[PDB]
DNA sequence: ATTGTAGCTTGGATGTTGAGTCA
DNA sequence: TTGACTCAACATCCAAAGCTACAA
């Protein structure tokens, strides 16, 4: 259940930078407290996001 | 002493997580790119005539071996030219995707930093023009390899901070760091060799050398200081066709007793959750390659056998010490150790070995009515041992037990309970064939109001302050013909 | 008031972690 | 440069259906 902009960051920073990914994750696991559990019980679900666009 | 508290313990866990998946789906995607045709034309071009025969020998009947000989001198010559082709290789700018540290993680968020962005058009394009660092290098030299039809994977070391690592200063030893850093490299290259079967393991950049590893790797890093920023725990191989594969066995030569320990899938949680990531980035069907492969692992765990010191067998997926075996477990029978240690720092002296497989547990009755079994007619017990006011309980194997089949509910559909009133439930077993279990806060407020025959259901037991436990009356267990009956009850329970 | 409840101060055995010492 | 010790501070697993005093 996340915005767009963020998504739009991971992917971009997942698929050409992923030496910023430290900072980034920070970020965002710090604002979506509810993605732990999501990672835990639902990782493909997170992949196949990244996967699309 | 120099121990961080169980949250971050936790927090380490999960960013571990997080940030393997993340190191994985960039291998992914960067494998995508790789296969982009638009390059795959223009480094075909890199590639003489001569030098693609050499990539797809005749096969030789004979003797295949001379055709793997004449694959590896094409293998050769592909990296003398790369080194022709690339020119400008870059330094990594921090790091690059070699291990950080959970201090470094930490004040990474404090300070924000421009970054470039690397579009795949950019990628391309500096490809082409041989501009970058190590990694875009050797992912470039893959593309080249595919781009003349050798089915060569891009494997990637993925480097997330080390879960294990508890401690809280978690500083680095600043002398030669980036020398140290880079003497193995994070990213190479594997090609297929059809004659001999085997995966050839290529690095045209960094060590700049081919090798078919048997036992040994040149790239598996040695030396303390090399694996503070390169801990070899996911290799993983992204092919032609989108395949990915875990392929640290190849690399570790202690897959099972030293890196086992430092990977997430060294508890079956961690084991099912790395299935489900890899899955998810394996776009293809099983092939024969995959078969012989596994048949590479499967002798490869064969032959790692024993490990040489007590340490490594602590938790060890395979064997356990005499001395680790629990009090409530025993020797199957008939069975012996599988082996010995030779235990350093004392002459002679030695520890028995066991396998695993051939270790039994063994619970009481009682352990044995939680898991809903009782004991089977005239079983004998195979050990005896104390508790507390002591007490000489018996413990049985699994195949003295029987499983516990509950009296079936009457045509009225009444229970018969214990002499507390309830009905014991730790197993599905230990519901009667003709009826439900229904768990909710207010199921015994429905059943009641209905005033049908129920029976309230012992789910476990909560331990509490004082000195005393309590059972847990998670809900109800009636028959199965009512149960929409006491769902509406209990779906309507504010109108009562 | 002859019942309803707040309070009693999970624990005890066993494993994990890093630091340090020794051979 | 190796690992088997020990130390101490937690963490983690596992048992498995109360008891007293006192206010109302």
């Amino acid at each position: 259940g996340l915005t767009v902009e963020d998504l739009l960051s991971l992917r971009q920073v997942v698929s050409g930078n992923p030496e910023a990914l430290a900072p980034l994750l920070e970020n965002i696991s710090a604002r979506y407290p509810q993605l732990r559990e999501h990672i835990m019980a639902n990782p493909e679900v997170f992949v196949s996001m990244l996967l699309e666009a | 002493r120099n121990v961080c508290s169980n949250e971050e313990r936790k927090r380490r866990k999960y960013f571990h997580m997080l940030y393997l998946v993340c190191l994985m789906v960039h291998g992914f995607i960067r494998n995508e790119w790789i296969n982009s045709k638009r390059l795959s034309r223009k480094l075909s071009n890199l590639v003489p005539e001569k030098v693609f025969e050499l990539l797809h020998p005749q096969k030789d009947e004979e003797l295949p071996l001379r055709s793997t000989r004449k694959l590896l001198d094409g293998l050769k010559k592909c990296m003398e030219l790369w080194q022709k082709h690339w020119k400008i290789t870059k330094k990594y700018d921090n790091e690059g995707l070699y291990m950080r540290t959970w201090k470094e993680i930490e004040m990474s968020a404090n300070n924000k930093r421009k970054f470039k962005t690397l579009k795949r058009s950019d990628f391309l394009r500096a490809v082409s023009k041989g501009h970058g660092d190590p990694d875009i290098s050797v992912q470039g030299f893959v593309a080249m390899l595919r781009a003349c039809n050798v089915n060569a994977r891009l494997i990637m070391s993925c480097q997330p901070p080390d879960f294990t690592n508890m401690k809280i200063d978690t500083s680095l030893n600043g002398n030669n760091a980036y020398k140290d850093m880079v003497k193995y490299p994070i990213f190479w290259c594997e090609v297929w060799d059809k004659f001999s079967k085997k995966w050839i393991t290529v690095d045209p950049v960094n060590l700049k050398t081919i090798e078919q590893v048997r036992l040994h790797s040149k790239l598996a890093p040695k030396g303390v200081a090399c694996c503070e920023r390169n801990m070899l725990r996911y290799v993983i191989a992204y092919d032609r066709k989108y395949g990915c594969r875990d392929v640290t066995r190849r690399y570790a030569q202690w897959m099972n007793s030293k890196v086992r320990k430092r990977r997430i899938t060294k508890d079956d949680f961690g084991e099912k959750w790395f299935r489900k990531v890899i899955t998810a980035l394996h776009h293809r069907k099983r092939t024969k390659i995959d078969d012989y492969e596994d048949q590479y692992f499967f002798r490869r765990d064969e032959s790692e056998g024993i490990p040489d010191s007590v340490q490594d067998l602590k938790n060890h997926p395979y064997y356990v010490l005499e001395q680790d075996i629990k009090q409530t477990q025993i020797v199957k029978p008939g069975c012996k150790e599988c082996g010995y240690l030779k235990v350093h720092g004392k002459v002679g002296k030695v520890l028995k070995v066991y396998a695993k497989r051939d270790i039994a547990d063994l619970k009481s009755a009682r352990q044995w009515y939680m898991n809903g079994r009782i004991l089977k007619t005239g079983s004998r017990c195979k050990k005896v041992i104390k508790r507390t006011v002591e007490e000489d309980e018996r413990l049985y194997s699994f195949e003295d037990t029987e499983l516990y089949i509950p009296p079936l509910a009457s045509a009225s559909g009444e229970i018969t309970k214990n002499t507390f009133g309830n009905i014991e439930v730790f197993a599905p077993t230990m519901i009667p064939g003709n009826c439900c279990l229904v768990e909710n806060p207010v199921a015994i407020k429905a059943a009641r109001f209905l005033g049908v025959e129920f029976a309230p259901a012992v789910t476990s037991f909560k331990f509490e302050r004082g000195s005393t436990v309590k059972p847990v009356l998670s809900g109800i267990v009636v028959a199965k013909w009512l149960r929409e009956a006491i769902e509406t009850a209990i779906d309507g329970i504010e109108f009562i």
